[PDB]
């Protein structure tokens, strides 16, 4: 027999981890990794309590008025598994772990010999501005920051699960152009074909 | 993997477009 | 007194709503509202299963080796309640519903007579670039878009829960300056006090 | 409400800073 108390223990642990996941600030990279790990543990606990309660129902014999609900859970969890696979493939394509750390719809990426840049971005726009601050020395879009390791490229690429859009560097705004000291603005126009 | 990736895109997009279509009046009703 | 079967029903509904919340794309505004509503229902269901399983333990008499867990949940949920209040207050400060819809750490805001703009933003930077596209006519930062209703202001403000940073318009980049047709770039330098 | 916000700000910041200090070695161990 399957005792009922493991369902309560699983519910209590799931509540602990879900409540903790609700209140982790997403500012530093270690906090992002912590939040992703806690969400992974939450999903594992949710799978446990779902499967275990379904087993309790089956051992009781009252599963039949819940087949549609449990099938719905398993279908949505299969979709989530496919989504996690696509996120890992986005990490492979971006040559970065940032798609795992960030929930953004898009990632602006470019390749240098010593670093692969991958910055979160929300939508496909006709232009993209990369802000570069010197000495930390960093690239920044939308308040998202990557440490400077090398120069800009003439072409950057916005990646999603299914799309890739290329951007060509059109203009470089210096402090004499803008008045903002110690800051450069690289302006990219979307390539249309 | 390449085939299934191209399969998944329009399916997801059309699902969300359809869910926008069938729920337009209700979402107006909240607003 | 309290049947064990409501715990299973609550777990099944919580699993349905959590699994659905994992797979809602956050692109359009109605999807953001749907995702936040589903998350609210998820948290209500989590509170239900936690409190109900605690009541099952108390009615059984086995609550004690779980009290430190349940107290922990309640403590974390209390923090989440406070966080929600702060989010609502941010909505009051930004004169917008965007802090409810978006999980961003900061919101860049400015006031016009016909509209209050509130755009998600990730961190306090020394500069902010607002991109304006004409005819959809919109303002854009980091791929986040607000529909155009009026002109830019000479001063914008980045709001968080506890901080406010002011930015002064330093430069306006036109298509003759950048080469990007039909796009204007408004560059704001952080005001230092 | 303003006093509570002024109390809440640095408390949250110092909690996350302290958690970073106590977890620096362990986070190095994962890396």
């Amino acid at each position: 027999s399957l005792p009922f108390g493991w369902l309560i223990v699983g519910v209590a642990l799931l509540a602990v981890f879900q409540s903790a996941s609700k209140i982790i600030t997403l500012k530093k990279r270690w906090q992002l990794a912590l939040s992703k790990g806690v969400h992974f543990v939450c999903n594992l606990l949710l799978l446990f309590v779902t499967v275990y309660s379904h087993l309790l129902l089956v051992a009781a014999g009252l599963e039949a008025p819940f087949l549609y609900l449990y099938a719905l859970v398993y279908f949505l969890q299969s979709i989530n598994f496919v989504r996690i696979i696509m996120r890992l493939w986005l990490c492979w394509k971006c040559r970065s772990k940032n798609p795992l750390l960030y929930d953004a719809n898009y990632f602006l990426c470019w390749h240098t010999n010593c670093y692969d840049y991958c910055i979160p971005y929300n939508s496909v726009t006709s232009s993209i501005v990369i802000t570069s601050g010197d000495g930390e020395h960093d690239y920044q879009i939308g308040g998202y920051t990557e440490k400077w390791e090398s120069g800009v490229k003439d072409c950057v690429v916005l990646h999603s699960y299914f799309t890739s859009d290329y951007y060509q560097l059109y203009s470089t705004q210096l402090s004499t152009d803008t008045g903002v000291e110690h800051v450069t603005f690289f302006i990219y126009n979307k390539i249309v074909d | 993997f390449s085939k299934l990736r191209e399969q998944l895109g329009p399916v997801t997009q059309e699902f969300w477009d359809n869910l926008e279509k069938e729920t337009e009046g209700l979402r107006q009703e909240m607003s």
